[PDB]
């Protein structure tokens, strides 16, 4: 359960988990988290930026 | 006092069975056709009259009195047409008493529809017949076809002064297009899903105008009632259950067959007497749906000792609907048979509404895990709770109809549904 | 139970609003007398009958048929799709020449349907929704179709074949595909809805007019 | 990022009355301007006009 | 006499029997009422 | 005149023929909705307006159920609230799950609907629905698994763009909502589909997958491309 370094997970086939959804910047306690979406070449709905300031976050 | 033994001078659907000549001569052979113009001269409120004193009540499932819905299109005009619908799409899973007078009484539905609509002050009736019914829509045609030509419909009707015309609608399948708003809309040439009330039929109906919507065998009756008196009607039945009624038997019973009887004959004599019994005899009934498959389902204790009346089948946890009475007995699977009602009611279901969209295919999927097992025993009473979801919070009577078998199969018969889950549980914990 | 027709067009060299579809001048004169058989005002209340006669006259229903049906009733195309995808005799895909229906809810099943549903797979090899190789015959199950006391029965292009056996129902596939006609009615000797060991009612002469008429009237 | 150097920025109050924000805006010093509240008028529904006889209020659909 | 079926007219019909004596009753029918417009389109 | 009602024990004079969620918006409460949209007509499917009357043992539709003379609306009992718990458990069971992927979002009337007058828990036991997405051009991205069969978008595109190209086709729980063909639904009124459409099956295709209702800020002007002032 230890909470460290974070890291941003894929899938098995090797596609991205994350969907652009912004929940994870909605309910940040620090707003450390900064997303930016738009539908992807094959029209995903992939994140073009997603940024997290460590010396922000609270971990 | 004991009801039941209807004598044929006292039978009302006389040529049922087709034995005798259906056409215009075939008719007025019969009372058919007679003392019309004087009916129609005695006129609207006499009609009403009539029929309020014989007490009848709609044939055609929920039982409300025919005297008063038509006093109801007695309002004054207001410069709109009038109309009379007559409902044949007989969709209900076991009747067959409609397709039967169409087809054999045509002459007699007519007459009655020219009745209704001089009492109500309508000027035009459509028949909207159900079309896989082609060769009765057939029959009716050629019956209204001699009746123009002999002058009893059309203008001055009878030699009465009182224009009338008689249209036949032939729809497509649709046991939703059965309902009266349905089908005024399937009529006036859109899908055909119910409407809200208020307004009412009687005030905004087909195209518009007012409209009454009465069934095939309760204008086929009217003339009958308003040629006789009507305490005559009054004296067949009990006080406020008056009349003799249509009953199809089917199922597994020895002679299915549809007979005329008294309003208040009890089931077992009329099983026993007009169908032959059940197959393997009254100790082999498992259960008697008595009026198709809008009604819930009771088990042989009830139909033991109750009478095919509305109030009876009331206090009996059931209604009288439609008069059907099918037959299961105890070599038949009373959870495969309720869930292919349910199925049936999925397929005909016009999905305007969510509850019955929604329930209706959620519990056909739940039935269909019943019928194998596929389920635990806390997941009856999940689906009675869906099922009284369901009832009432719809905008047709389609909603309450799907869920009412499977309130009664739940209730009658709880035990099969959950010694059919262990068995399951058993044979899969097997592997 | 999933239909599997689907309710979207896609279109196709057999169907396309270019194929070819008009009616007759006999189904013309028809179309006028059903026409006004309705307020003025109100012509969109015809569109079940011409639907129905364009089907009867062309064996189906192609999107090319809707069109017209709705140019000629001045209805939007919309509504008239409306209208067929939601009535179920209306036939959007191609059928064969005699469109078995066997009824198969619960008045009908009580007795042996499945038996007859069964006959007819085997007696034409196909399934249960699909068509014949000469494309002589389609099979469908469906609903109550109203002869409940006369179970079980199909219904072949409006035609009431009642308290079939499976020997009867192979018996009326032969006669169709020979040719001939075979009656509509019940096969197990009775003429109607009367109970087959004998009439329970109406066993004495009808009485005639004027029975009971009532004093004043 | 999104640099800014409002301090005011994100700073929204809530207040119960237009008189009260006017003079807790008047106390305070800044400008205002006020806009009126905008309710939407009462509307007549009624289910049955989408069957009328004669009316182009009649729908083709359901 | 009881006993023969008089319902044997309908072992005739065909495809258009229905719209044919739908044609034939026209001529027997009476002036539809009119709303005072062409269509609700209108 | 007037006519008095009663919402809650409280008297409200109003006009005749006012409906029972119009009442209820005079008193100042507001009657969940799914269907019932005050610029379009009323359809009255949706289910979810029912309210109990006091002595009437039947839910009546408040969007389309005329006030009578001296009638008392509880919109807050415990028959109102089972009605709307068992259309809610309805429309969720039939819902897919889409919100994380899903324009509407933060945005949705289904989501605060479900949170305000829904229950909490799913007994839904079997599979979904899924649905063909159409296409009605390339403003427009229909997702149609999401649509609840509200007719919403059929009833405005008729009546307000005079554009009678959309519909229901099918019956049952396979209605769905579409052209039928491959015709796009052009027309100078087109994202009103898009705002009344209290789903995701409707949503701009040029803002797809950009934002989220939280995060944006939201600054009342006019517009500009037109002289209407809009
Ligand atoms: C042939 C027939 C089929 C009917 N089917 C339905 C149905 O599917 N659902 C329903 O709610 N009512 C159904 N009804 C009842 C009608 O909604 C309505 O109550 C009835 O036609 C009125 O006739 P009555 O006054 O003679 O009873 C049906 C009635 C008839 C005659
Ligand atoms: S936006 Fe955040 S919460 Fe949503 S999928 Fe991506 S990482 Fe997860
Ligand atoms: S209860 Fe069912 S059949 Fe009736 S209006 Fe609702 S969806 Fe249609
Ligand atoms: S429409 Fe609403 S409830 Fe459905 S997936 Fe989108 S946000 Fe969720
Ligand atoms: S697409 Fe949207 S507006 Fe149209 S019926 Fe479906 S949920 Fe309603
Ligand atoms: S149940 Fe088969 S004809 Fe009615
Ligand atoms: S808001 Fe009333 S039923 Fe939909
Ligand atoms: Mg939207």
């Amino acid at each position: 359960r230890f909470r460290g370094e974070h890291a941003l997970r894929r899938y098995p086939s090797g596609e991205e988990r994350c969907i652009a959804c912004k929940l994870c910047e909605a309910v940040c306690p620090a707003q450390a988290i900064t997303i930016e979406a738009e539908p992807r070449a094959d029209g995903s709905r992939r994140t073009t930026r997603y940024d997290i300031d460590m010396t922000k976050c609270i971990y | 006092t004991s009801f039941g033994s209807l004598k044929d001078e006292d039978r009302i659907f006389t040529n049922l069975y087709g034995r005798h000549d259906w056409r215009l001569k075939g008719a007025q052979s019969r009372g058919d056709w007679y003392k019309t113009k004087e009916i129609l001269l005695k006129g609207p409120d006499w009609i009403l009259g009539e029929v309020k004193t014989s007490g009848l009540r709609g044939r055609g499932g929920a039982g409300f009195p025919t005297g008063l819905k038509w006093s109801f299109m007695n309002k004054p005009s207001d410069g709109r047409p009038k109309y009379l619908v007559v409902n044949a799409d007989e969709g209900e899973p076991g009747t067959c008493k409609d397709r039967e007078i169409i087809r054999h009484d045509p002459h007699k539905l007519v007459e009655g529809c020219l009745v209704g609509g001089r009492a109500m002050g309508a000027r035009a009736a459509y028949i909207y017949i159900r079309g896989e019914f082609y060769n009765e829509a057939s029959n009716l045609q050629v019956a209204i076809r001699e009746a123009y030509e002999a002058g009893l419909i059309g203008k001055n009707a009878c030699g009465s002064g009182y224009d009338f015309d008689v249209f036949v609608v032939r729809g497509a399948g649709a046991y939703i297009c059965g309902e009266e708003t349905a089908l005024i809309e399937s009529i006036e040439g859109k899908q055909g899903k119910p409407r809200l009330k208020p307004p009412f039929p009687a005030d905004v109906g087909v195209f518009g105008c007012p409209t009454t919507v009465a069934n095939v065998e309760t204008v086929a009756v009217s003339p009958t009632i308003c040629r006789r008196g009507g305490a005559w009607f009054a004296s067949f039945g009990r006080e406020r259950n008056s009349g003799t009624k249509l009953f199809n038997i089917s199922g597994h019973v020895n002679h299915p067959c549809t007979v005329e009887e008294e309003m208040s004959v009890p089931l077992k004599e009329l099983i026993e007497k007009h169908a032959g019994g059940v197959i393997g005899g009254w100790d082999n009934l498992l259960a008697v749906i008595p009026g198709g498959s809008s009604t819930p389902l009771i088990p042989k204790s009830v139909c033991e000792t109750v009478l095919m009346d509305f109030d009876a089948l009331v206090q009996a946890q059931t209604g009288l609907g439609t008069a059907a009475v099918i037959v299961m007995d105890r070599s038949t699977d009373i959870v495969k048979a309720i869930a292919r009602l349910i199925e049936f009611y999925k397929h005909e279901s016009c999905g305007q509404c969510t509850p019955c969209r929604e329930g209706v295919d959620w519990m056909n999927k739940v039935m269909a895990r019943f019928v194998k097992g596929d389920a635990r025993p806390a997941e009856i009473d999940s689906l009675w709770e869906i099922s009284k979801q369901i009832e009432g919070h719809t905008i047709c009577a389609l909603g309450d109809g799907a869920a009412w078998p499977v309130q009664g199969l739940i209730r009658h018969f709880r035990p099969e549904l959950e010694e059919r889950m262990q068995q399951f549980a058993l044979q899969h914990q097997a592997r | 139970g999933a239909g599997g027709a689907l309710f979207v067009h896609r279109d196709t060299p057999e169907n396309n609003p270019d194929t070819p579809f008009d009616f007759t001048p006999e189904n013309y004169k028809r179309i006028e007398a059903i026409v006004k058989n309705y307020p003025e005002g109100h012509k969109a209340a015809a569109v079940l009958p011409v639907l129905d006669l364009a089907q009867r006259q062309n064996g189906w229903l192609p999107i090319s048929a809707m069109n017209k049906v709705a140019e000629i009733l001045q209805v939007p195309p919309m509504r008239v799709y409306e209208v067929a995808t939601f009535y179920t005799m209306y036939n959007r895909k191609p059928v064969g020449k005699y469109h078995i229906q066997v009824c198969t809810t619960t008045p009908c099943m009580l007795r042996n349907s499945d038996s007859i549903l069964e006959a007819i797979q085997k007696k034409l090899g196909i399934k249960v929704g699909e068509t014949t190789p000469d494309k002589l015959f389609t099979l469908i199950e469906v609903e109550c179709l109203g002869a409940c006391v006369n179970a079980p029965m199909v219904q072949i292009n409006d035609n009431y074949y009642e308290d079939l056996t499976p020997k009867d129902i192979e018996e009326i596939i032969d006669e169709l595909k020979a040719g001939k006609i075979p009656k509509p009615g019940p096969r197990s000797g009775r003429f109607s809805c009367e109970p087959a060991g004998g009439l329970t009612s109406l066993t004495e002469p009808p009485k005639g007019p004027g029975f009971g008429v009532q004093a004043g009237l | 990022w999104s640099s800014t150097a409002d301090p005011l920025s994100n700073l929204v109050l809530t207040f119960s009355t237009k008189e009260d924000a006017v003079a807790f805006a008047e106390k305070n010093g800044w400008s205002f301007d006020v806009e009126e509240r905008k309710v939407p008028k009462p509307k007549s529904k009624s289910y049955g006009a989408n069957f009328s006889w004669n009316k182009r209020t009649r729908v083709s659909t359901k | 006499d009881n006993s023969t079926y008089r319902n044997l007219q309908h072992h005739e019909y065909s495809t258009y029997t229905f719209l044919d004596l739908n044609v034939e009753l026209s001529k027997f029918r009476m002036p539809q009422p009119s709303s005072g417009r062409q269509s609700p389109r209108h | 005149n007037l006519i008095e009602v009663f919402v809650d024990g409280q008297s409200v004079m109003v006009e005749p023929g006012t409906t029972v969620l119009q009442a209820c918006e005079k008193v100042g409460m507001q009657i969940p909705r799914f269907c019932y949209h005050e610029r379009l007509s009323v359809a009255g499917n949706c289910r979810m307006c029912l309210v109990e009357i006091e002595k009437a043992p039947k839910v009546v539709a408040a969007c389309a159920m005329p006030v009578m003379k001296g009638w008392n609306i509880l919109t807050n009992s415990e028959k109102s609230k089972k009605a709307r718990e068992g259309v809610m458990e309805f429309l969720l069971a039939n819902h897919p799950l889409d919100c994380p992927i899903c324009d509407q979002g933060g945005e949705c009337d289904l989501q605060d609907q479900s949170m305000m007058f829904g229950s909490d828990r799913s007994r839904f036991l079997e599979g979904k629905r899924a649905v063909e997405d159409k296409n009605i051009g390339p403003l427009v991205k229909t997702i149609m698994t999401r649509c609840i069969q509200c007719t919403r978008c059929i009833r405005f595109a008729s009546e307000i763009a005079g554009v009678d190209d959309l519909g229901t086709t099918g019956r049952g729980n396979d209605m769905q909502v579409g052209t039928y063909i491959e015709k796009m639904f052009m027309s100078e009124l087109s994202g009103n589909i898009i705002d009344i459409c209290p789903v995701g099956a409707l949503t701009s295709k040029p803002y797809a997958f950009t934002a989220r209702p939280w995060e944006t800020r939201k600054t009342e002007s006019i517009d500009v491309m037109d002289a209407v002032g809009s």
